[PDB]
């Protein structure tokens, strides 16, 4: 069922590009630090 | 929303009334406190009086 | 001498090691962002005409 | 200190979701508050000198 | 010599042992308030495209 | 898609007030900037103009 797969890709598009935010947040820390 | 924009207006017809008594005398210096204030409340009034537009 | 010298040690080593922390974060946080960040780029433009996915 | 990160960590793990003015917007938003406060300051100069 | 020079020691570190915790609750309240504060936005400034909560 | 497009149109409209405002007193070099970001608008208006008359 492809028209499923949309579903679950732009799902996993959306876990890790949370992700990504949370790896910046470490960079700009770090900078402050 | 009306009930809260005449407030405000209000709030700014007051500071209004000093503004209009801050150059009173030529205290001009004053008054650029208070105007600088008025305009905080200004803002406010415009952005309401937008939405209100909107809600009609 | 001894006690000198080997404080020389301790210290100039000490230094160190925060050092290398620093930049253990700072290459990690690089690594999780060219790592996670780049995925999706596989999950949109796959091998399509117009790399659209390759579903469209 | 490990308390100063996570503060700095917090305090910066947001400032992305709600991104300041920028320098321009800001530059504009100054401006324009330099121009209301000295424009609309004026135009309340001249209004009622 | 023992006397006086014990007498110096817990003179020194009383001293310091209040001034640790005036600090403590300081960073303390620092952390409550960037904790707590900072934890609305997540709810107001939810992922939409206007950061509107992402219910509207 | 239709509410998007006046939304950007009222950004690059927002900023073309002070765009309007920009050159007045004849501040030709402020307007530079805020001319020059509106175009990053006003692309997306006519992709999405071109696509809303694709999707009647």
């Amino acid at each position: 069922a492809p028209e499923d797969l949309l579903e679950r890709l732009l799902g996993e598009m959306e876990l890790e590009l949370i992700e990504l935010r949370r790896a910046l947040a470490q960079t700009i820390a770090t900078f402050k630090s | 929303t009306e009930r809260q924009r005449d407030a405000q207006q209000l709030i700014a017809q007051r500071w209004y009334e000093k503004a209009q008594a801050a150059l009173d005398r030529g205290n001009e210096q004053l008054a650029r406190e208070a105007l600088g204030q008025r305009q905080s409340y200004q803002s406010h009034t415009e952005a309401l009086g937008k939405s209100l537009g909107e809600q009609r | 001498a001894l006690v000198e010298q080997v404080r020389g040690q301790l210290q100039k080593l000490e230094r160190k090691y925060l050092e290398l922390k620093s930049q253990k974060n700072l290459y990690l946080a690089r690594l999780k962002s060219a790592i996670a960040a780049q995925k999706i780029e596989e999950i949109a433009g796959n091998l399509d005409n117009a790399s659209a996915s390759s579903l469209f | 200190e490990r308390i100063e990160t996570k503060i700095l960590e917090l305090e910066a793990e947001r400032e992305l979701l709600n991104p300041p003015p920028s320098p321009l917007d800001k530059k504009f938003e100054q401006w324009e508050e330099q121009q209301a406060v000295e424009a609309t300051l004026a135009a309340m100069k001249a209004r009622r000198s």
